[PDB]
């Protein structure tokens, strides 16, 4: 490059930022996803489709692990997702080289959102088009956080993103209670993902990852075929 | 502007004959003409150019000096009681005209007649200062320029 | 090449700023902070902007950031922009202690930040910050202090200032009602509960929509107190009782 | 609609889209060429025609079938100048896998390294996003054959049989009708379908001089470009 | 319009007009052909003289990059002398690291990448040049290459650059290529320059011929021009 | 790394940014300053204090060293950079040369700071206008001024801010050496000038003197009322 | 909009042929009328706190 | 409470039992409420022909 470095995101005359609001529009028209925190573990459930019978499902993965106990899904766009995965992978290593201890889940999200915000103020680039759902069972209590293209973190009990997320939002508002078990959380997570799905819900149309206090665990399609018997 | 219709030509000929008889140059006998509008840029240019008018007086802005007279002028013909404090009303509000001051004194007179009194207390002025003057207060860069 | 540059650096042809004016006229929306002192102690009343039934609040300090052992702040603006400054302002106070082995005084912490906020407005064409925040704290020269910060890089010492534009009616209330050396930690707290009752549109002032952080000078410790739940509730019951008692003359 | 400079540089639209990248998807179609990839049970076929407009032009320096490593080949569509720039990147990062790690790079891991680079060109606004496609083949240990496709947006996935170029929506529609009927796939069963799909979509019934076949096999993992004679041998064999 | 200012933006249908504009800049230049016989390559450039306008032998477009490599530039002449410095500098570093002579297949690739690199950014513009690369080697025969301003570079037997592009290669393909000594090809080049470009626009024109092959032992040099002068004597035998 | 020229020329032969910068000086509080032969004086108007707030941080008269005094207009953030730039230079001048800094030396430092700052690329020019007051060695009281373009002069009575030309007119018919004879007469003269611009209700005037021997002293608000009363008393003798 | 909620809660009880109304009937009625372009999302209004 | 799929079942079962007890309008209404609930159903794999 040359030395331009001019930020292409400035304030509106109203006083809002324009490109971040447009980046949120790309997230809302993405694949639906749901995450539920249920007092012994946290369950991530995304919704994976294939436009043909020609694609392969053992290749592209949505639920992606980070350390040994920290999972991560998204709802926005695809190529930008893999960037900040590899960024967060290295970002958890400088914690572990220095402190010799697995990084707490709150400590990642402070660092990932700091990457993402500082990315928007600098010049020549667009913001990301990805929102995240990060979870983990650190120090007894499990956790569930959500980031955004603006770079703001939250702490949900149960949220949803992607298409028709407000419909899934009201559904969890009646479905979720003070506490459940892990298996009940999986049963209501498939229930809310079956809200806006299509007719074929096989072991390949959904893709589910959990966080035990024993650790992160990604579910193979065998159990998801077995657990979808009398689903929702 | 000259159009073909018969709604606009009755203005232009009256305007043109006015500039003709202003500059008739036969016997005017020192007739002094004072012309005034608000804006000036959307006006007739040949009335601006010399030979016609050579005095273009502008009437700029205000200040908190000229106001206090207009407060006293508008609060002169009323039953102004001995319990009213206009100096607090002067210092507080910092952008108003005499037409605002007039609207204060009238609303002060109305509030005194709603509570079935003759004289006006300071409180009727305070509410009138807070009621009427909230119609245009919009736009300021405060604390930026010392 | 050059035709994509937004030119945030140039003055207005009016002869004033143009881009910094947008952030300062933005900043009054969505956020309400205040703080009071007249005696030993200083508080910070906040306002939970959105309280949805599916949140956690595992941190127990949402808007208040304890940036030092003697100081804290209350930010109102872009949330992502807040984490940039508060990580920086926390590190400013710590390199001072490394250099002098002495706690940072409160003015030259504020002037340290405001010079950073200014310099990103002049050169670079960088987006300026959308953050106005407040300051409390205690030092060895003056004591309990309040400060206001602006996105321009302009600051000031105050005693009853605020941030949000809905609090313009509150500053009028504070000019109507303020005392000179009569703060207790009942007088200032009941006054702050009185302010957010009228200025915020929350009916009956739900105790989960507000948040109060105080600071007292205990022995040599300067205890930063963050009160949790029930003391707020009985305060509101105290405030509604003092409203119900005073309206008997009406 | 268009806000700011969303038709020009890679920024967002008010509809939550962008436009430069989806212009680049139909920057392939100015190439005027169609390539088909089919994976069988123990092989992986690449077939691509070539157009020779001039008699004063070689029949050697034309074919898009390139060789990344000794066990990985590819085919390029789109424009040609952007294609060979893409290939030198793939040749370069395959060798760095050897020098850093010691063993041969998988065909899956290479498509990540390519799609990351295409991401960045989308990402920083002051550079062109390189419109050309990418299809790889290769044999993995304990995984069999693979077929992948990098895109100028920056995403990839595995496939079973997937074409690219100009004609996909007729070519992929035929391959779906071929796969879902659950037939056998051995070697020559896989080669014959890779011809007849490209035969029926283009509707040519050609002479064995335009197409090139780049099969890889489990028994012979070397990337191999077929001779014109044995290309003619398969074509008359499927002919009844 | 609106999309045709930078080399970073695409068109709404997916092409780049700045490359399209530079292609027709080369088209408005004089004619230069190149043809290989069975044991060498012959270069031919029609070179215009306006009235006097220089010496006899200024600003020749038959550059000499390596000891066995030639040039036949046409287009904007200032940028052509830049590429001659780049192509010279490239072959030297091949000699330094390695230490056999540069193969012509690499030197086409290494240059055309540098051409392609100027078609991405909004800082620089595309080159307005096009040229021929001719070599000979006893291990590799003769090869003839051809670079456009986009960067698409591959092999030919006979090509032609300039205004007379389609009009000149009409009759190149009428000849033979394998059954020709290059000494026969030398006078065959000179008639085609003499056939095309009637002197209606330009009265005076030169004819510079260069010649690398078996007889010159791989060394590239100009033909003996004033010596033996059999080209133009044979060329003007075509008055009817 | 920012390579973009901001300040360019105009077809008629002027600039743009400097004329836009001097408007910010025109939209600011007024500050005047006169001198004498033994003591100097400078004041500022338009306090506009909220009267319930702190005011030790709102001070707009400062000192670079034990001789040099400041008074600016314009915006406030850009003034703070210039002041902390100038405190370093007058301290580093004392490091090499063992003198106190002359008041002429530091004004060349500020003006050369501001000129190269409009010259370079990517840089918004400053928006202040300072009044630099200090009495050098051999007892030479003088005052200079600055400009956002970077020029500087030596005046006997300056005025800047919102409405200086009225003040410059009021000082124009005030060309008396007798007013620069008595010290308290000079101070009430500044109060006479500042009340001619601002409404000046005894709480909006901040004056400060320097007797060329001691650091500056803000006068007491009783003395502001004491000087305004004798100004009212001397003006009431118009009959 | 108070009228619209009263009509929608009435219309929901109509199709059930029922002269009674629940609290939930109004909850789905307000959610029908509260259909705006400034969508909720929790991220439009929390990034600006 | 929560449910959507089993609601489709009990509406059909009532619209039978009003038609069993000879009710034209109410069974028509209970069928119509059964349809508009079934419209948002992602899967009527078998219940569709039951509903039809």
């Amino acid at each position: 490059e040359r030395g331009y470095s001019f930020s292409l995101t400035t304030f509106s005359p109203s006083g809002k930022l324009v490109q971040i609001e447009y980046a949120l529009a790309a997230v809302a028209g993405g694949a639906p996803s749901v995450g539920i925190k249920a007092a012994n573990g946290v369950v991530l459930a995304t919704e994976k489709k294939q436009k043909s019978i020609l694609y392969d499902e053992r290749s592209v993965h949505k639920v992606e692990p980070i350390t040994k106990h920290i999972g991560l899904v998204y709802s926005g766009m695809g190529p930008d997702y893999r960037v900040l995965v590899h960024r967060a992978r290295k970002l958890a290593q400088q914690y572990y080289l220095v402190y010799q201890e697995p990084i707490p889940t709150a400590q990642l999200v402070q660092r990932v959102a700091s990457v993402m915000q500082e990315y928007t103020q600098s010049g020549g680039v667009r913001p990301f088009g990805v929102s995240l759902l990060i979870c983990g069972w650190n120090e007894g209590r499990p956790y569930l956080f959500q980031s955004d293209p603006s770079g703001a973190y939250f702490a949900w009990k149960a949220t949803a993103m992607g298409k028709n997320y407000v419909n899934g939002k009201t559904f969890l508002e009646k479905r979720y209670n003070e506490d459940l078990e892990l298996e009940d959380a999986i049963h209501t997570a498939i229930l809310t993902l079956k809200e806006s799905f299509e007719g074929q819900m096989t072991e390949d149309n959904i893709e589910v990852g959990i966080c035990n206090e024993a650790g992160f665990r990604r579910l193979t399609p065998t159990e998801v075929k077995d657990y979808l018997a009398a689903i929702a | 502007y000259d159009s073909n219709s018969g709604g606009e030509r009755e203005i232009q000929r009256t305007m043109l004959e006015l500039l003709n008889q202003l500059d008739g140059f036969d016997s005017r006998g020192d007739v002094k003409v004072i012309m005034a509008t608000n804006r000036i840029e959307t006006l007739d240019p040949a009335l601006i150019r010399p030979g016609r008018i050579d005095r273009k007086i502008e009437f700029p802005l205000p200040d908190e000096k000229t106001k206090k007279r207009i407060f006293q002028i508008h609060t002169s013909r009323m039953t102004l009681a001995d319990d009213v404090t206009l100096d607090d009303l002067i210092m507080a509000k910092d952008d108003l005209s005499g037409a605002d001051i007039k609207a204060i004194c009238t609303e002060a007179g109305l509030m005194a007649l709603r509570e079935r009194r003759m004289k006006v207390t300071n409180e009727d002025f305070k509410k009138s200062k807070e009621n009427v003057l909230y119609k245009k207060q919009e736009g300021t860069p405060e604390g930026l320029y010392l | 090449s050059r035709r994509y540059d937004s030119r945030t650096t140039i003055f207005s042809p009016e002869g004033r700023l143009y881009q910094v004016e947008y952030a300062m006229e933005a900043i009054g929306h969505a956020g309400t902070c205040l703080g009071i002192l007249a005696n030993d102690g200083v508080l910070l009343a906040a306002e939970r902007r959105n309280i949805h039934k599916l949140l956690d609040e595992v941190f127990f300090s949402e808007k208040i950031y304890k940036l030092n052992e003697d100081m804290a702040c209350s930010v109102a603006g872009i949330t992502s922009d807040a984490n940039v400054l508060t990580n920086e302002l926390r590190l400013i106070a710590q390199r001072y202690l490394l250099q002098y082995q002495e706690p940072i005084p409160c003015e030259q912490l504020v002037t340290a930040l405001c010079d950073i906020k200014q310099a990103y407005t002049q050169f670079g064409g960088k987006r300026p910050f959308g953050v106005s925040l407040l300051y409390i704290g205690w030092d060895k020269h003056y004591g309990f202090q309040l400060y206001q910060s602006d996105p321009s890089g302009n600051y000031g010492g105050w005693k009853a200032t605020c941030i949000g534009n809905n609090s313009a009616a509150a500053v009028s209330m504070l000019k109507q009602d303020y005392k000179e050396g009569e703060m207790t930690l009942k007088s200032a707290l009941a006054l702050a509960i009185k302010v957010l009752n009228k200025t915020m549109d929350v009916s009956k002032l739900s105790a989960e929509k507000v948040e109060i952080a105080t600071l007292t000078r205990e022995n040599g410790k300067t205890v930063i107190r963050v009160l949790k739940q029930k003391e707020v509730e009985q305060l509101i019951k105290k405030h509604e009782e003092e409203e119900a008692k005073a309206e008997r003359e009406k | 609609s268009s806000a700011g400079f969303d038709r020009h540089i890679t920024i967002f639209s008010p509809e939550g889209r962008l436009y430069q990248v989806e212009y680049a998807f139909k920057a392939i179609n100015q190439g005027g060429l169609t390539s088909v990839a089919v994976r069988g049970k123990d092989c992986a076929v690449i077939v691509t025609q070539k157009k020779v407009p001039d008699k004063l032009l070689d029949s050697s320096t034309v074919t898009h079938l390139f060789k990344i490593t000794e066990n990985i080949g590819c085919v390029m569509t789109g424009m040609t100048a952007d294609s060979r720039s893409q290939v030198q990147r793939a040749r370069y990062e395959a060798a760095n896998w050897k020098y850093k790690y010691g063993y041969e790079i998988p065909v899956d891991m290479l498509c990540k390294r390519i799609a990351d680079i295409s991401q960045v060109y989308t990402q920083n606004a002051e550079m062109r996003p390189l419109g050309c496609c990418m299809i790889l083949i290769g044999i993995d240990e304990e995984q069999g054959p693979q077929v992948y496709k990098c895109d100028p947006a920056g995403y990839y996935c595995g496939f079973k049989a997937t074409a690219a170029g100009v004609k996909q929506t007729e070519s992929t529609s035929f391959l779906e009708k071929k796969v879902k009927k659950k037939f056998d796939w051995t070697f020559e069963q896989t080669v014959e379908t890779a011809i007849t799909c490209l035969s029926t979509v283009l509707s040519i019934d050609f002479k064995p001089s335009e197409i090139e076949v780049g099969v890889v096999t489990v028994e012979n993992p070397k990337f191999r470009i077929l001779t014109e004679a044995e290309i003619d041998a398969h074509l008359v064999a499927l002919a009844e | 319009t609106g999309y045709d200012l930078s080399a970073s933006t695409f068109s709404p249908d997916g092409r780049v007009f700045q490359v399209e504009y530079a292609m027709k800049a080369v088209e408005n230049s004089s004619t230069a052909i190149g043809i290989r016989c069975k044991d060498g390559v012959v270069f031919g450039v029609e070179k215009l003289v306006l009235s006097k306008l220089y010496e006899e032998g200024s600003n020749k477009r038959l550059f000499n990059v390596d000891r066995h490599v030639g040039m036949a530039v046409a287009g904007l002449l200032a940028d052509a002398r830049s590429l001659a410095d780049i192509a010279r500098e490239e072959a030297s570093n091949f000699r330094s690291n390695f230490g056999y002579n540069i193969p012509l297949k690499h030197l086409a690739d290494r240059v055309a990448m540098y051409v392609h690199a100027y078609t991405l950014y909004s800082a620089v513009r595309p080159f307005g040049c096009s040229f021929m690369l001719g070599s000979y080697s006893v291990n590799d025969g003769a090869q003839l290459y051809m670079i456009d301003p986009s960067g698409v570079s591959y092999g030919y037997w006979g090509c032609a650059i300039g205004k007379a592009r389609q009009a000149a290669k009409t009759e190149i393909e009428k000849l033979q290529m394998k059954e020709m000594t290059c000494r026969d090809i030398v006078k065959e080049v000179a008639k085609i320059i003499y056939i095309v470009h009637d002197e209606v626009k330009d009265k005076a024109f030169e004819l510079e011929l260069s010649w690398v092959g078996e007889l010159t032992n791989g060394r590239h040099e100009i033909v003996p021009k004033d010596i033996r002068e059999e080209a133009e004597k044979y060329a003007k035998e075509s008055l009817k | 790394s920012y390579d973009r020229a901001i300040t360019v020329f105009s077809p008629d032969g002027h600039l743009f940014q400097v004329e836009y910068a001097q408007e910010a000086v025109k939209k600011g509080s007024t500050a005047v300053g006169v001198r004498g032969r033994d003591i100097v004086v400078l004041g500022v108007e338009k306090k506009s204090v909220a009267k319930l707030q702190d005011e030790r941080t709102v001070r707009k008269i400062c000192a670079l060293d034990d001789n040099v005094c400041m008074a600016f207009a314009g915006l406030t953030a850009d003034a703070r950079i210039v002041i902390n730039r100038a405190r370093v230079e007058c301290q580093s001048h004392r490091l090499t040369v063992e003198d106190p800094v002359t008041v002429e030396y530091i004004t060349r430092y500020i003006a050369s700071l501001k000129q190269r700052y409009t010259q370079s690329n990517g840089r918004r020019p400053f928006g202040i206008s300072a009044l630099i007051v200090g009495f050098d060695f051999d007892g030479t009281p003088r005052l200079y001024q600055t400009d956002p373009s970077g020029t500087y002069h030596a005046w006997k009575a300056n005025a800047i801010g919102r409405g200086a030309k009225s003040v410059r007119e009021f000082l124009e018919k005030n060309y008396t050496d007798e007013a620069i004879e008595t010290d308290d007469l000079t101070i009430k003269l500044v109060i006479k000038a500042l009340l001619e611009v601002v409404q000046s209700g005894g709480k909006n005037i901040e004056l400060a003197v320097m007797r060329r021997d001691q650091s500056l002293k803000i006068l007491n608000p009783e003395e502001i009322e004491k000087y305004v009363a004798e100004i009212e008393k001397e003006k009431e003798e118009n009959e | 909009e108070v009228k619209g909620v009263c009509t929608e809660a009435g219309m929901y009880a109509l199709r059930e042929r029922r002269v009674h109304v629940t609290q939930e009937d109004f909850e789905m009625a307000v959610a029908k009328v509260m259909q705006k372009d400034s969508e909720k999302n929790m991220s439009i209004k929390k990034l600006w706190k | 409470m929560d449910d959507k799929a089993l609601l489709v079942e009990v509406q059909l079962l009532e619209s039978k039992t009003y038609h069993a007890l000879s009710n034209l309008p109410k069974a028509r209404a209970a069928l119509t409420s059964a349809r508009t609930t079934a419209n948002a159903i992602y899967c009527p794999p078998k219940l569709q022909a039951t509903l039809d």
